[PDB]
């Protein structure tokens, strides 16, 4: 279950490798809009949280 | 002048632009950051279904 807007959650990620291309794989986005950083070049750079 | 014709669902009209997201602008079709043209489109979903 996803919890509603009145009360949001919110969960921290770090301490790990990641790969996005796979989140392609569970379902086709409807918008997929980045903002701040180019939606392709999502792999080549590290974040710290 | 050119011209290229197709039908297409209508409800990701707006992915058909220079530099555009969706399925239509990356994986299907792209237009060039150099465009100088004009879109037509028009309702296909009783003559064509």
């Amino acid at each position: 279950r996803f919890a509603s807007v009145y009360a949001w959650n919110r969960k921290r990620i770090s301490n790990c490798v990641a790969d996005y291309s796979v989140l392609y794989n569970f379902a086709p986005f409807f918008a997929f809009k980045c903002y701040g950083v180019s939606p392709t070049k999502l792999n080549d750079l590290c974040f710290t949280n | 002048v050119y011209a290229d014709s197709f039908v297409i669902r209508g409800n990701e009209v707006s992915q058909i632009a220079p530099g555009q997201t969706g399925n239509i602008a990356d994986y299907n079709y792209k237009l060039p950051d150099d465009f100088t043209g004009c879109v037509i489109a028009w309702n296909s979903n009783k003559l064509d279904s």
